[PDB]
C-alpha cells in the first residue's frame, strides 16, 4: 500500500506520495487531446479499490479505500474495525476490509454531505501537517465528533491535491513556511468544478477544444477567471486527472 | 448526455500581445480582413466555433484567402466553404487550416495588424489563446526543490529562488501568445538562447518569435514546441542559477514545473 506518515512529511516525501498516487489511479486511463488522464469506469467491483495507508505522529495506521473511477473515499479500516460511507458502493463491504468489525457512516462522501452533519465548512477547517495527523487519530479511534472535519482535511490533502497541482503545492507551501491554511476560492473552485471541468474537457473534442459552457475558476488574489476552453495553463497545467464524462 | 456534444459556443481569441481577433470595421462583405485589436465586447471580436470546425463572426467564417502563405486571412460567406474540412486549433492554441496547413500569424505587434496565412514555426505571434478571458495570467512557476523562477539581473536573466510571497521579480503574467512575461515589465518575455553556442534561458524584449513561445504540458514541462524542447534546471542543481532548453529527459525533475497562481 503506498502509503504517508507523519513521522517522514517533508515537501519531497508528500510530492512523491501524490506523483504515486496519480500514477496508481491513472493506470489504464484514456486519452484526449488535452493529455490530461481520463479515470477508468465500468471497473469490475473486486478491482475498484485503491488502497493508501495514513499514519499520524504516534504508529497510529488507517487504510482508505480510494474508489479508482472517482478518486473519492469509500471506505476505510482502523485496527479491526472498518467504516463505510453511506454512499459506497453497496457490494464494497464483500470486497474491502471483509475481516474488520464493518460499519456504515450516516452521511456521503461528498463535501456538501461532510459538512452538514459536521457543522463545518472547508473554509473554517484548518489544513496542514498537524491537522493531517490529529485527523488521523480522531479517525483512528472513530471518535464521532471529529470524523467529519477528519475527512474534510484528510479528502482535501490527498484526494484533491491529487488530482489538481494548484493544491498539492498549497500544501507544500504550507509545509515549507510551518503555516497552516484555509482552503479560499481558488482551492474551493478547483475542488467545486472537477466534474464539470471533466466534462467540458472530454466534450471540447469536438469543438476544436473549446467547451460547451463556461467554469469560473478563481486565482489566490480572489478574481474568477472563466475557463470556457482547454487553452487555459491554470486548468491545462494543473487538473492532473479526470472523470470519465463522454464517449 | 448531450453536454457531450456543444452544438456551439460564442467566445474571443486573443493572441500576439494580448490583443485581440477582429473583424476589422465590422464589415460582412466578403473576403473582409481579420486584424489584431485591442479586446473588447463588440461583436466583430465574438467568434462562434462549430462542430463543422468553423469559427465565426457577424455570421461568417473565418478563412484564409490563398493557398500560398503571405495574405490576409478573412470573414467569408460559410456556404463557400460547404467541402471544406475547415479549422484545426492543436492543444498548444496554433490555429491551422486543415487543407492547406497555413497558420493563423500575426507578423508586427500593433494594433490593426493585418492577420495573415503563413507557414507554421510555431513562433509566439502563431500562438493564440481562444476563451472569453483575454487577460495576462498572473502566477508564479514552481520548479524543482520547491523553489520559484525570479527575474534577476535587471530583467536580463531567470533563475529559481527560494519563493517569498511578496516578492514582485517572482510573479509572470502568462500571454494569451504563449509568452512568459515579466510581470513589472510586460514588454520583457521569457527566452531561450539567440545565441547558438549557449542553451540557457534568459529574458529579452518580447518579440513574437518562437525562443519566446511556451507551452505549459498536461505532463508537467514547459516546452519550447518549435525547438522541440524544454525547460530544464541545469545540472539539476538549482545553485547553478542556470535555466537551460533540453530535449525531454525523464532522468531528472530538472524538467518539472508547477503553475501557482
Ligand atoms: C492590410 O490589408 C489591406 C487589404 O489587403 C491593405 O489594403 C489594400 O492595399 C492595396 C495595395 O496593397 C490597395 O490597392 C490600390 O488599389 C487601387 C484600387 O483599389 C489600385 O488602383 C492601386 O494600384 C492599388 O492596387 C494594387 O496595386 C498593386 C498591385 O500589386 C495590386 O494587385 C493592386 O490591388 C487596396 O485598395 C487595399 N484594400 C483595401 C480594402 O484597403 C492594407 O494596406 C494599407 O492600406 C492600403 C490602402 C495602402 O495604403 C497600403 O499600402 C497600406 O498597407 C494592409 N495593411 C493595413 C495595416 O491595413
Ligand atoms: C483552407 O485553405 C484551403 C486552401 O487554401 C481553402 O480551400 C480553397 O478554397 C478556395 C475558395 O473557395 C477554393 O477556390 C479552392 O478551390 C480551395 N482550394 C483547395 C486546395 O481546396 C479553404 O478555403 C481554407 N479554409 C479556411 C476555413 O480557411
Ligand atoms: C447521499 O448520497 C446519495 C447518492 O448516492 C443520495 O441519494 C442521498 O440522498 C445522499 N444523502 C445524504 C445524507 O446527503
Amino acid at each position: 500500500n503506498l502509503s504517508l506518515s507523519q513521522s517522514n512529511f517533508s515537501a519531497d516525501t508528500y510530492k512523491s506520495f501524490i506523483k504515486n498516487l496519480r500514477k496508481q489511479l491513472t493506470i489504464g486511463a484514456s486519452y484526449g487531446s488535452a493529455g490530461i488522464p481520463i479515470l477508468k469506469h465500468s471497473v469490475p467491483i473486486c478491482e475498484r479499490f485503491l488502497l493508501v495507508d495514513l499514519t499520524n505522529g504516534d504508529n497510529e495506521t488507517i487504510t482508505l479505500a480510494i474508489n479508482v473511477e472517482d478518486a473519492g473515499f469509500a471506505a476505510y479500516r482502523a485496527a479491526d474495525r472498518s467504516y463505510f460511507f453511506q454512499n459506497a458502493p453497496p457490494i464494497a463491504s464483500y470486497v474491502i476490509f471483509t475481516d474488520t468489525n464493518q460499519n456504515i457512516m450516516n452521511f456521503n462522501n461528498t463535501f456538501e454531505s461532510i459538512e452538514i452533519v459536521g457543522g463545518t465548512t472547508r473554509s473554517e477547517t484548518p489544513l496542514g501537517i498537524m491537522h493531517f495527523e490529529a485527523s488521523i487519530f480522531h479517525l483512528f479511534v472513530h471518535d464521532e465528533n471529529y470524523v467529519p472535519t477528519s475527512f474534510l482535511v484528510l479528502i482535501q490533502m490527498v484526494l484533491e491535491a491529487a488530482k489538481f497541482k494548484f493544491i498539492e503545492q498549497k500544501v507544500i507551501h504550507s509545509i515549507m513556511d510551518m503555516e497552516d491554511f484555509t482552503p479560499g476560492l481558488a482551492m474551493l473552485s478547483l475542488e467545486e468544478n472537477w466534474t464539470q471541468l471533466s466534462l467540458q474537457l472530454q466534450a471540447s473534442e469536438s469543438l476544436n477544444g473549446v467547451f460547451g459552457d463556461s467554469v469560473s475558476l478563481y486565482n489566490s488574489m480572489d478574481e474568477p477567471i472563466g475557463v470556457d476552453s482547454m487553452y487555459y495553463p491554470i486548468l491545462t497545467a494543473n487538473m492532473a486527472f479526470q472523470l470519465y464524462q463522454c464517449p | 448526455n448531450e453536454q457531450c456534444s456543444p452544438q456551439q459556443r460564442t467566445t474571443r481569441i486573443s493572441g500576439r500581445d494580448g490583443l485581440c481577433v477582429d473583424v476589422y470595421g465590422a464589415l460582412t462583405a466578403d473576403g473582409s480582413r481579420v486584424i489584431l485589436y485591442p479586446c473588447g465586447q463588440q461583436q466583430n471580436q465574438q467568434w462562434t466555433f462549430y462542430p463543422d470546425n468553423t469559427i465565426r463572426s457577424l455570421g461568417k467564417c473565418l478563412a484564409t484567402s490563398a493557398l500560398s502563405s503571405g495574405s490576409n486571412v478573412v470573414i467569408t460567406n460559410c456556404d463557400y466553404l460547404r467541402y471544406d474540412d475547415g479549422w484545426m486549433v492543436s492543444s498548444s492554441g496554433t490555429m491551422m487550416n486543415k487543407s492547406s496547413h497555413l497558420v493563423l500569424t500575426a507578423n508586427a505587434a500593433t494594433s490593426r495588424t493585418n492577420l495573415t496565412g503563413e507557414n507554421n514555426v510555431f513562433a509566439a505571434k502563431q500562438a493564440w489563446r481562444i476563451g472569453n478571458y483575454v487577460e495576462p495570467i498572473v502566477t508564479t512557476i514552481i520548479g524543482l526543490r520547491h523553489m520559484c523562477l525570479e527575474a534577476t539581473d535587471n530583467d536580463t536573466n531567470v533563475w529559481l529562488e527560494s519563493c517569498v510571497k511578496n516578492k514582485t521579480k517572482q510573479y509572470w503574467a502568462l500571454y494569451s501568445d504563449d509568452t512568459i512575461r515579466v510581470n513589472n515589465n510586460r514588454n520583457l518575455c521569457v527566452s531561450s538562447s539567440t545565441d547558438s553556442s549557449s542553451k540557457l534561458i534568459v529574458i529579452r524584449r518580447c518579440d513574437g518569435s518562437i525562443n519566446q513561445r511556451w507551452v505549459f504540458t498536461p505532463q508537467g514541462t514547459i516546452s519550447n514546441p518549435g525547438y522541440e524542447a524544454v525547460m530544464d534546471v541545469a545540472q539539476n542543481d538549482v545553485y547553478l542559477k542556470k535555466i537551460v532548453l533540453s530535449s525531454a529527459t525523464d532522468k531528472g525533475n530538472g524538467q518539472q514545473w508547477t503553475v501557482f497562481y
